[PDB]
């Protein structure tokens, strides 16, 4: 999971849907989709 | 509610130390002088007439 | 919403060269081409 | 032999839009102006 | 020419530049401040993140491809990573509720 | 003639090979192996690791430059050519520092390994002989020492700085028998990839296949090679008098010398000389000094990046040139 | 034009019709159209193509010529210091073709000590490769500069320069090419002669034999410009301070 | 302020000009069959060869 | 064997094996630079330049033309022959002062 | 996100004043080559410095070489800055050309050239406007719902306007085919049934 | 940002000397034309990457997220 | 002759009608498609 997290308080939480839009432990109201655990390939040129 | 520009006295970014600025993340770099109504930054220009 | 030829139901729409046109999935023929906007 | 063969070639062939060409041509970038 | 042109350099923007979300806005890699500098340009500090980097110049006619104010360059700098810009773009939408 | 390119202040001369039958009415030099053989020669200068030096003699132009453009296109060497990513929270983003692992060195040398074929789809395309696998997984956090505000970010942070010697190689099998008495490494392993802050992760593992120069700068194991022609300095009259610390002060400072013995200038040990060309200014060595070029001597400079000796991969321009030749003698001349 | 697939990322085209479209090549873009009959295909090669419009139809001037830089590299060939061997004689004739064009070499200038070939003969090949090729042609012209000879007892061609071209036969007689004699503007250039008695068929053939030489050909010789060949030498300096 | 009026003078004089051919007995004439010149100039010959 | 390589072109080349010329495919200035001296010191050979057509594109176009003394095909066969032996002449001098140092 | 590499099309500047498009690119092995090894970034013809008269290029490569290898950053400002006679100082001491004014190899064909190259480091900076987001087609698309044309503008799949200039030099070559094929055909054709008599 | 690994032209490795540049300026104060000389890069090609190099990943790390 | 990059040229098409003396490099043309160069995009039919 590792759900969204927030601006500058960065607490890593998972928001249940269609509930809320702020974060808690701060009423700081934007924030970030934190970055997959899934595997990305590249190449080196 | 009064739009007002950045670096003016009435704005907190007004004498920073670039360690609020850190913490408001804004350039210390960045010169000043435009308002942000709704989103997108805007600038009035210097006008003149005869 | 019926293809002439195989009587498709289904309209896919291809925006790879931007001619936009109707196509039919089963046989390939086309719906429709040239198609109009309103601007 | 190719005087005139430059001569008879250089008539003018019908058909062509001179009136088009000539306004093309003309047409390029005490005291009077 | 160049005041025209010197508004439409690429290089740095700002140090929150990796923060703010922009309509379309691109970078360069590898910026570097110019070697031949100016008193102007010290007084702005365009030198703290400045726009383009300096190569090696040879000026001289070479293969036919460089007729009026070609350029030719090789394979092994851009390789080496000569000037690897960066396109960055927004895009956005609103969730939006109706009457009912 | 006299196989000497003549500068001046505003040309140079005869370039050329000048070196056929045919050129004259009487047809010398014609092609000969023997009497080649006898006037070839190979000096040999200051010789170590990392770097070569070594001279050249008798040779046309043409089959110079040849051996100068294949240490630099042909002769293969290993790098990054894809980079699978994990969990990478770092400000430099994924293409870039990817970009970054495939210009770096390993000390591993061709021969060891075989051309991977892309014809293979490509999940037996990457076999155990062609592709050797090297990770790092690095996680900066805070150091939990006291110093002061505002000191160096090596003791407030662990691992803040990551190099090349962070690059962990992990073995694939059937090969680690192979690779036992010779690990491979880095062949610099102080350079700097990235910087971290603490909460900030990287991992991934790359694959380094071997490939050819030609196709890509990665892959070129020279830094740069290159060669110069011997200056060569004729001088008409004998310079007396204060002119010759005139003479003196217009060169590189150990190219020539004052004889100590009567105030003349004469030629030290050479080689020395980039051409600085300062002798035309001047107007009153105009017709002291006629300056020239040896137009058969070569001082090459090769160096390695650090894949193998600088004196193996010019054993292996002049051998793999010989397999270029020898290989459409043996195929037949379609029409 | 004709097309040719590439596999880059723009319009590439032959660079000595560049004068036509006066393109510049800072940004500029171009649109090409294509027809879709089978009858008006043919309509725009037999009047729109460039073999029949090497002519202006404000004057009859012929308007594609070779550009700013084709003249200095068929210039430096035809200096009267330029002096060839046979093995880069042969390395010259063989970069204006592709490999292709059977040709004869001439006997050498210079004989006794060596065989040296001039800057000139060279330049007649590209005109007339061998016996086979019907081109001949006869020409008089009169360069850029022709700083003029002693003007009663001397004619023209006995200039201080080369100056004065002459062309017999389809070989350089006299003469340098500089913009006048095979470049644009003026009337009496070569390629205005090609064109005139031997078709447009053979006017083209000949002149991208020039583009492909002086494209491969003066990056290997070497031009440069600094600070050196822009300075006044000094003299300059107490004349004008003075005048 | 001479690409605007160029551009713009060499479309004026083009309408008024633009259908003036040769038919076949060596004689201009316009789109309605009415004689303009006899001969292009004094002897009708084309001008760029 | 291969035949995607030396090729000899029929569109110009004489009744004879006097003159002709031939498209190598995959080969670069590198080869075709050498491959023009080794040539040019046969006495019997009087034209042999090269040239590539288009850089996109690779593949290069060697010309060769003589005299009706040997036909042409055989004079490279013996030209592209006989650079293998200047290989070995450097890479016996060589090996010889590396080993001596 | 997206990166892409400088490839030819792109255009570039020079900071006096000389816009630049890419050409082709090269490898290494035809570059030319001085003493050291040092291949050049970088190629530009002499050709533009009498027209466009810009001496500023030519005395700045010859004030950057010198400072690289006294290790210190030079000024160039207007009016003023450092000159050139204390310039050509430094490098003569390190044993260049005392005017930048070096010579090379070719990289082709192995020997020496025979004039002389200039040679420095300078300041190439990108501009704006690269060709990866100005190639289009629109082979046969949308049209305008008023008028059956092709829609103007790129971003809504273009199709480009065939102007009334273009319309009068293509009857200057007399072809009357092409024209309505060109402005009908594959542009605006459509079928109109009308009644002979009371004609509409 | 950080130190490209490799020259632009030649193409030798240049990323084990950038802290070394540093570390030769906060101790031994030293004339910088001089010090990476000492260090060992003869071409100036070499010289012109560490010279004009604005090192801007300092400045953007401190704009972290993870406070 | 002027050169034409690939990636519009596979837009950019030409009608061509079927004869005997085309039925054999049209045959091989169609079988490509619309993603090698040397194919075709569209195909109309005389019944069709
Ligand atoms: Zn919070
Ligand atoms: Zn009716």
């Amino acid at each position: 999971t590792l759900k969204y997290i927030c601006a500058e308080c960065s607490s890593k939480l998972s928001l249940s849907r269609t509930d809320a839009v702020r974060c808690k432990d701060c009423g700081h109201r934007i924030l970030l989709k934190a970055r997959t655990k899934r595997l990305v390939q590249f190449e080196a040129r | 509610r009064m739009p007002i520009m950045l670096r003016s006295n009435k704005c907190i970014l007004y004498d920073a130390d670039e360690s609020k600025m850190a913490k408001l993340n804004e350039c210390p770099l960045d010169p000043g002088g435009y308002f942000i109504v709704n989103g997108t930054e805007k600038v009035i220009l210097v006008q003149e007439q005869l | 919403p019926v293809c002439k030829n195989c009587h498709g139901t289904e309209f896919e729409r291809d925006l790879s060269n931007a001619n936009n046109d109707l196509v039919c999935k089963a046989c390939g023929v086309v719906s429709e081409d040239n198609p109009i906007v309103s601007e | 032999e190719i005087a005139l063969f430059k001569y008879r070639k250089a008539r003018l062939e019908p058909g062509t839009a001179i009136g088009a060409i000539g306004a093309q041509s003309i047409g390029e970038p005490m005291n009077v102006t | 020419y160049q005041c025209a042109m010197g508004k439409q350099a690429i290089g740095a923007i700002a140090y929150n530049q990796f923060k703010r979300i922009d309509t379309l806005l691109y970078l360069m890699t590898y910026p570097q401040q110019p070697m031949v500098k100016t008193k102007t340009i010290e007084l702005i500090d365009y030198d703290k993140l400045p726009a383009g980097q300096n190569a090696t110049v040879a000026v001289m006619s070479y293969s036919g491809y460089d007729i009026e104010d070609a350029l030719v360059l090789n394979k092994s700098s851009i390789d080496r990573g000569f000037g690897r810009c960066e396109t960055r773009r927004k895009t956005t939408t609103v969730l939006k509720r109706y009457a009912n | 003639m006299s196989n000497i390119v003549g500068i001046e202040y505003n040309r140079v001369t005869n370039t050329t090979s000048t070196d056929f039958p045919g050129f004259s009415k009487d047809a010398e030099n014609e092609w000969n192996v023997e009497k080649f053989k006898k006037d070839f020669e190979v000096n040999i200068s200051s010789l170590d690791a990392r770097e070569a030096n070594f001279d050249l003699i008798n040779i046309d132009t043409s089959i110079a430059n040849a051996f100068r453009r294949i240490m630099i296109s042909e002769v293969p060497s290993v790098a990054a050519e894809y980079v699978y990513f994990f969990n990478n929270t770092s400000v430099i983003q994924d293409e870039v520092l990817a970009h970054r692992i495939g210009l770096v060195p390993l000390k591993v040398d061709p021969d060891m390994l075989t051309w991977v074929d892309s014809n293979l789809p490509d999940d037996e395309k990457f076999t155990d002989e062609n592709t050797i696998v090297l990770s790092l997984n690095v996680k900066c956090t805070r150091n939990p020492d006291a110093p002061k505000g505002s000191t160096d970010p090596k003791e407030l942070y662990n691992n803040a700085h990551v190099y090349a010697r962070d690059l962990k190689f992990e073995p694939q099998g059937r090969q680690s028998t192979t690779f036992a008495d010779c690990p491979v490494v880095p062949a610099d392993p102080d350079i700097l990839l990235a910087k971290l802050r603490p909460g900030q992760e990287i991992s991934l593992k790359a694959h380094c296949i071997l490939g050819i120069g030609g196709d890509h700068a990665k892959f070129s194991p020279v830094s740069t090679a290159s060669y110069r022609l011997l200056p060569q300095i004729n001088i008409l009259q004998p310079i007396k008098g204060e002119s010759a610390r005139r003479f003196q002060k217009c060169f590189p400072p150990g190219v020539i010398g004052i004889d100590e013995g009567s105030d003349e200038a004469y030629v030290k040990d050479a080689r020395k000389d980039t051409v600085s060309r300062e002798v035309l200014r001047y107007e009153e060595f105009a017709d002291k000094v006629k300056l020239g070029r040896v137009r058969n001597h070569f001082i090459f400079n090769v160096e390695s990046a650090g894949a193998m000796t600088p004196e193996e991969i010019f054993f292996k321009s002049v051998r793999i040139l010989k397999n270029k030749a020898e290989y459409l003698k043996n195929c037949p001349i379609t029409q | 034009h004709y097309a040719k697939i590439r596999p880059w990322r723009t319009f590439r085209l032959n660079e000595c019709v560049c004068t036509p479209y006066n393109a510049d090549f800072d940004g500029d873009e171009m649109n090409l159209h294509v027809p879709q009959t089978e009858e008006a295909r043919a309509e725009a090669i037999n009047l729109m193509g460039v073999k029949n419009n090497l002519l202006t139809p404000k004057s009859g001037e012929p308007i594609i010529a070779a550009t700013q830089d084709f003249i200095t590299g068929s210039y430096l060939i035809s200096h009267k210091d330029s002096f060839y061997d046979r093995a880069t004689l042969t390395q010259l004739l063989s970069m204006m073709s592709d490999g292709i064009e059977h040709f004869d070499i001439p006997p050498p200038a210079i004989m006794k000590p060596y065989y040296l070939w001039t800057g000139k003969q060279v330049f007649s090949l590209l005109i007339k490769p061998n016996h086979n090729s019907p081109v001949v042609i006869n020409l008089d012209a009169k360069n850029k500069v022709f700083v003029p000879p002693k003007s009663k007892s001397l004619p023209n061609e006995m200039s201080q320069n080369d100056g004065f071209v002459i062309i017999r036969g389809s070989q350089i007689l006299s003469g340098v090419m500089d913009k006048s004699v095979l470049g644009d503007g003026k009337k009496h250039s070569v390629f205005y002669t090609i064109l005139r008695d031997y078709g447009p068929q053979e006017a083209a053939n000949a002149m991208n034999r020039m583009a492909k030489l002086c494209a491969r050909f003066l990056g290997n010789r070497g031009f440069s410009i600094g600070i050196n060949d822009v300075t006044p030498a000094d003299d300059l300096k107490q004349k004008k301070e003075e005048l | 302020v001479k690409t605007a009026e160029t551009g713009y003078m060499s479309r004026r004089l083009m309408k008024s000009l633009e259908d003036l051919s040769c038919q076949y007995d060596n004689t201009v004439r316009t789109s309605a069959n009415g004689i303009v010149q006899f001969t292009y100039g004094g002897d009708g010959l084309d001008p760029l060869e | 064997p291969d035949r995607e390589k030396i090729k000899l072109l029929t569109q110009a080349t004489s009744e004879d094996g006097t003159s002709a010329s031939f498209q190598i495919v995959e080969e670069d200035h590198t080869l075709g630079n050498a491959l023009r001296y080794v040539i040019m010191k046969n006495p019997d050979v009087e034209f042999c330049g090269y040239s590539i057509p288009h850089p996109s594109e690779n593949l290069l176009n060697i010309r060769i033309q003589t005299y009706g003394e040997t036909t042409a095909v055989d004079a490279l066969q013996k030209g592209l022959k006989d650079l293998m032996d200047l290989c070995d002449v450097v890479e016996s001098k060589f090996t010889e002062k590396i080993k001596s140092m | 996100r997206q990166n892409r590499r400088p490839e030819l099309g792109d255009k570039f500047s020079s900071r006096h004043g000389q816009k630049g498009v890419c050409g082709i690119i090269v490898k290494q092995e035809d570059m030319p080559f001085n003493d050291q090894g040092i291949v050049p970034d970088i190629i530009m013809n002499p050709h533009g410095f009498p027209s466009r008269m810009t001496v500023g290029k030519m005395i700045e490569l010859i004030s950057g070489k010198a400072g690289v290898l006294n290790g210190t950053l030079e000024y160039g400002t207007c009016f003023g800055g450092s000159k050139l006679e204390d310039m050509s100082k430094i490098l003569v001491d390190q044993g260049f050309n005392y005017s930048g004014k070096d010579m090379l190899y070719s990289g082709i064909t192995g020997e020496c050239l025979q004039a002389y190259i200039f040679f420095g480091p300078i300041y190439y900076q990108k501009l704006k406007h690269m060709v990866l987001d100005k190639m289009h087609a629109r082979a046969r698309g949308p049209r305008a719902v008023l008028t059956r044309q092709p829609t103007e503008g790129r971003s809504r799949d273009g199709g480009l306007r065939l102007g009334e200039m273009e319309r009068d030099c293509v009857i200057a070559y007399g072809a009357s085919q092409l024209l309505l094929e060109r402005l009908m055909i594959s542009s605006d054709a459509f079928e109109v049934d009308v009644c002979d008599k009371c004609g509409l | 940002m950080i130190v490209p690994v490799r020259c632009f032209s030649c193409g030798k490795v240049v990323g084990d000397k950038w802290e070394s540049y540093l570390n030769l300026l906060q101790e031994d104060e030293l004339d910088e034309g001089t010090a990476l000389s000492r260090l060992g890069l003869k071409r100036y090609c070499c010289r012109r990457m560490i010279l004009t190099h604005v090192d801007l990943i300092e400045k953007f790390l401190r704009y972290n997220p993870l406070e | 002759e002027v050169a034409v990059p690939d990636r519009v040229a596979k837009v950019l098409t030409y009608p061509e009608k079927v004869t005997r003396y085309n039925r054999h490099k049209l045959q091989e043309l169609i079988v490509n498609g619309p993603n090698v160069h040397p194919g075709a995009n569209y195909l109309l039919k005389r019944n069709e």
